[PDB]
RNA sequence: GUCGAUCCUAAGGGUCGGGGGAACCCCGACAGAUAGCGCGUCGCGCGUACUCCGAAAGGGAAUCGGGUUAAAAUUCCUGAACCGGGACGUGGCGGUUGACGGCAACGUUAGGAAGUCCGGAGACGUCGGCGGGAGCCUCGGGAAGAGUUAUCUUUUCUGUUUAACAGCCUGCCCACCCUGGAAUCGGCUCAGCCGGAGGUAGGGUCCAGCGGCUGGAAGAGCACCGCACGUGGUGUCCGGUGCGCUCCCGGCGGCCCUUGAAAAUCCGGAGGACCGAAUGCCGUCCACGCCCGGUCGUACUCAUAACCGCAUCAG
RNA sequence: AGGAUUGGCUCUGAGGGCUGG
RNA sequence: CCAACUCAGAACUGGUACGGACAAGGGGAAUCCGACUGUUUAAUUAAAACAAAGCAUUGCGAUGGUCCCAACGGAUGUUU
């Protein structure tokens, strides 16, 4: 498992033909976005719940979304 | 307390049999086998350590499994001599070539002695 | 002060050079504000000549003659001097200047290489072309 | 203090052995445990490594040598033996 | 009667010699051209250890003289021998203490020690720790060499053989006494199985001629004739005298 | 595929040729046109008579939690990784044809190369003292349940969890580098010991980790309280202590007429034959994507009843 | 060899660490 | 502000009890033998017997000493 940093990296990988699914995990302080990608799976942390709104509707089409 | 067992069929407590005791996320103890230590590269005659290279198993070693910076120093012998025997080594190349071209000029000037 | 000057050849002792030919552009004997100890600027060869003989043909001939120089600061205590000189002009092509940017830095490198190819070509120099052997 | 009269190194064997091995054994016992001067670098750095095998600390010159001591008699009588009939040879 | 201990060791099995950990045979370069005419450089590199041997040995490296390569040797170390040293082997190599020269190059009076037999058969006399050899006279018309056994004898050998100048390193080892039984068990661990020693009068008649009687007692001469056969040869073999060695006898 | 066997070699074993022998057999690479390997594309180069057996405690490619059975699991389930191979694609990187940075120790993710040559790792005794890490033990507070309660008890007990792997940080004890030039000698360990062969001091580099943070990962596990007879909620927190115990590591010292394996395998280096482009090809140990994973062992006992002793034997 | 001391309870003294110019 | 447990002393006190169980040398004056540690007759002998360091003698310079082998060869010997 790998941690991503940065919102645009994440974009990035979640448009990756290998990402089969992406996970929302809502924890008491963050937003934790999880792509499942051939080898590894990605983390993106995202403390700003308001801000993690706006990236879960930027997902690109067809790609399983998913809520914990 | 709680007491533990071998993971494996080797009951014997072997240097390639070490382990650490590691509490998992289920509440109890297990054992993990440890690696042996490793030396690491050594100098060939003072046999003090290579810098910048880490110590490892051999096999961890392989360019597969290894950054190729890890395993390299960026200096001629780089990760066969240290800084200080490449040093000497090159002193004692030029000062002995140059007492060479010496040596062949000084028997010139006896060699016409005549 | 009195062999450590300009046009002095010298044989770099550490860094990822140790054991290359260079010559001495500028000395700073007292040292520079920035540092406090005695250094001086070098161009030397980073990649030697081939062996060029005559059975080579002219295409494979100019290539075995290619040189890649390298301006680099060093401390004295890092170079050996020798007693042979290498008379080129090298003032304006490498300055302290240049090796503030990266772009300046490759424009000298480029400049003194052409310096030290016609220099080797005409056969002079011959020790400062040859590889230190160790 | 002074914790044995006479004693010294050879303290270790206790009551064993009879006095007369223990003081003949005293003698290589305090000469191949002592330091030794380095020709080399110049310092008292030398040490047995094993039985004719002696190595200085600091320089790291590793030397053959007596079994108990760093030059024996007969070596130093051997050198110059040897010297004596270089310099006839090369006259 | 049975094999006596004497008969058992020539079968070899349990009395091998035991040689895990020794570091080889050590012995002259193979004689060539560049020592029969010339000198060849070598460097000491390490002088180490060799289980069951006394002297120390000398690691030396030498060029190949015709293939691109290094040429590993294993020399007994002379008493003097450093690390970093140059070796200098051949008919002109200097007389210096660790050279190996032949003996034609050796003056009379010198000091050597690995001295051959045979012309390349790369050293086999003087080669225990404090021992060595000396040159007493040359023949040049038979080409030979007159030298100085450590036992005292004097030997004839060819003027070609070599020699190593100077005396074997690690004198004096048997000067010190051992003291224990155990120091004498691990001078012979290394060595062979030939310690401890019982002694035949303690045996029963079956396996030893001195086995046996209500006392202990060899009950005949200890002195046997050189021809006895194998298991009655024990005790002074073909002892031309016996008893204290006094006057010009313990010459 | 991940635990072993399997592979490697040890003491040694079995052998070719040769030498013996009526023969069964004896010696065992010692009497000899070795095995083949490498690079081009069949040719050149190299080439020291064993491509053999010999370790379920030596060496050694890679797997971790959680869950699951009447009986199996590091093998099954789920999730998350890794190793060894095979194949091409996309992007990146280099061309001053073969990167860049640092005075240096060295750093960075890539960043030519054949025959030949060189070093290192693998790789090593024992004892003693110190130091570090992990697990355990232990003390206090917070919260949850339980025990005691005529009396006393802000009390007693149970627990209060965090795997491989990935990134970043840290930088032990040593080693190393730069500046500088020391007697009124100083630095320093429990013990040593170190310094013009450059100390103290100042500033750096590297190395260890079973160290820290994050991801993995709370979604799990555990405890407790409910609702139904699967499902929901709460908590899993904050410190101290050590000639303590077990294991691992570091560094130093003692001991030897004792100096305490080998090979497979892997890494690095010296050398530079040969090779591209006038800029489109060539090169690339970089990132990502794609494919593949043999055979055999695996239940159970391991013992005052599963082994041997005639037995369910005080051995 | 020979001799003295040793429980419980309530106290006293001595032997440290980390911060603050 | 936070600390762990070693040492020393004093008062008081019990039917002089207190290393309260557990744990855990009897001591001395001599003779004989073997120096010591070690080893030994598994299943009647553990010893004064064996070994031992030390001491002494003997053979042998490899075309060799000692020994194994039917023969060929081999052990000591990776030796001097
Ligand atoms: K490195
Ligand atoms: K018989
Ligand atoms: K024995
Ligand atoms: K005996
Ligand atoms: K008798
Ligand atoms: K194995
Ligand atoms: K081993
Ligand atoms: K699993
Ligand atoms: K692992
Ligand atoms: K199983
Ligand atoms: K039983
Ligand atoms: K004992
Ligand atoms: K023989
Ligand atoms: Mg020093
Ligand atoms: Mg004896
Ligand atoms: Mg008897
Ligand atoms: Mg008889
Ligand atoms: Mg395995
Ligand atoms: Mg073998
Ligand atoms: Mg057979
Ligand atoms: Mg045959
Ligand atoms: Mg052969
Ligand atoms: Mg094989
Ligand atoms: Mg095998
Ligand atoms: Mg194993
Ligand atoms: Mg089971
Ligand atoms: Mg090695
Ligand atoms: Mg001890
Ligand atoms: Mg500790
Ligand atoms: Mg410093
Ligand atoms: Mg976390
Ligand atoms: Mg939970
Ligand atoms: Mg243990
Ligand atoms: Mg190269
Ligand atoms: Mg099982
Ligand atoms: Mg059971
Ligand atoms: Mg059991
Ligand atoms: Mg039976
Ligand atoms: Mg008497
Ligand atoms: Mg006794
Ligand atoms: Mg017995
Ligand atoms: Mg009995
Ligand atoms: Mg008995
Ligand atoms: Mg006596
Ligand atoms: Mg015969
Ligand atoms: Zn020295």
């Amino acid at each position: 498992p790998k941690q991503i940093h940065e919102i645009k990296d994440f974009l990035l990988t979640a448009r990756r033909k290998d990402a089969r699914t992406v996970k929302i995990k809502k924890n008491k302080d963050m937003v934790k976005f999880k792509v499942r990608c051939s080898k590894y799976l990605y983390t993106l942390c995202v403390s700003d719940f308001e801000k993690a709104d706006k990236l879960k509707q930027s997902l690109p089409p067809g790609l399983s979304v998913q809520d914990l | 307390v709680q007491r533990l067992t071998y993971r494996k069929r080797h009951s014997y407590a072997t240097k390639s049999n070490q382990h650490r005791v590691v509490k998992t996320p289920g509440g109890k103890l297990i054992y993990q086998t440890t690696k042996k230590r490793a030396n690491g590269p050594k100098c060939p005659v003072t046999g003090k350590r290579i810098q910048g290279i880490p110590h490892l198993r051999p096999a961890e070693y392989k360019r597969s499994r290894l950054s190729r910076n890890r395993r390299t120093v960026n200096r001629a012998y780089g990760g066969v001599l240290s800084g200080s025997a490449v040093r000497e080594r090159i002193i004692r190349a030029f000062l002995v070539e140059e007492q060479k071209i010496v040596k062949k000029v000084l028997k010139i000037q006896k060699a016409k002695e005549k | 002060v009195k062999f450590l000057k300009p046009n002095k050849a010298v044989i770099l002792l550490q860094g990822k050079y140790a054991g290359r030919k260079a010559v001495i552009v500028r000395a700073f004997d007292e040292g520079t504000r920035d540092r406090p100890y005695g250094h001086c600027l070098v161009a030397g060869i980073s990649k030697y000549p081939k062996k060029v003989i005559r059975k080579d043909s002219a295409k494979k001939q100019a290539k075995k003659s290619r040189v890649k120089a390298f301006i680099k600061l060093v401390n004295y205590n890092h170079i050996m001097p020798t007693r042979y000189t290498l008379d080129v002009d090298l003032k304006d092509v490498v300055n302290a200047d240049v090796l503030q940017a990266r772009d300046k830095k490759v424009t000298a490198a480029k400049e003194t290489k052409a310096r030290f190819e016609e220099r080797f070509k005409t056969g002079k120099n011959r020790w400062f072309f040859t590889k230190l052997r160790f | 203090t002074k914790r044995t009269k006479k004693a010294g190194i050879v303290g270790k064997y206790g009551t064993r052995y009879g006095a007369s091995l223990r003081k003949q054994i005293k003698k290589m016992e305090v000469s191949q445990h002592s330091k030794y001067f380095c020709e080399f670098c110049g310092k008292y750095a030398v040490k047995r490594k094993a039985v004719g095998i002696w190595g200085c600390k600091d320089c790291g010159k590793v030397k053959a040598g007596g079994a108990y001591t760093l030059n024996t008699a007969s070596a130093v009588t051997v050198r110059s033996t040897i010297r004596r009939l270089r310099e006839q040879t090369e006259s | 009667g049975r094999v006596i201990r004497a008969q058992r060791k020539g079968a070899g099995s349990v009395f091998k010699s035991h040689t895990h950990h020794r570091k080889g045979p050590a012995r002259f370069r193979t004689l060539d051209f560049g020592e029969r005419n010339g000198y060849l450089k070598g460097v000491i590199t390490e002088v180490i250890h060799d289980p069951g041997r006394g002297a120390p040995l000398a690691r030396v490296t030498f060029r190949h003289p015709f293939r691109y390569k290094h040429q590993k040797e294993l020399f007994v170390a002379a008493e003097g021998m450093y690390t970093g040293q140059f070796v200098y082997c051949g008919k002109k190599a200097t007389l210096m203490v660790g050279n190996v020269l032949p003996l034609r190059s050796i003056p009379e009076g010198a000091v050597v020690c690995n001295v051959e037999h045979k012309v390349g058969d790369r050293g086999v006399f003087a080669r225990c720790s404090g021992d060595y050899a000396i040159v007493i006279s040359h023949n040049p018309d038979n080409g030979t060499t007159r030298v100085k056994l450590p036992s005292g004898a004097k030997k004839i050998v060819p003027s070609g053989c070599r020699a190593m100048i100077g005396q074997v390193a690690g004198g004096g080892r048997t000067e010190k006494p051992m003291l224990k039984a155990g120091n004498a068990y691990h001078k012979y661990r290394v060595k062979r199985n030939c310690w401890p020693k019982v002694r035949g009068v303690a045996m029963n008649p079956v396996e030893h001629p001195h086995g046996g009687g209500n006392h202990q007692h060899i009950g005949h001469a200890s002195t046997v004739r050189r021809d006895a056969p194998p298991g009655q040869k024990v005790g002074l073999i073909a002892a031309r005298r016996t008893g204290r060695l006094r006057g010009q006898a313990r010459a």
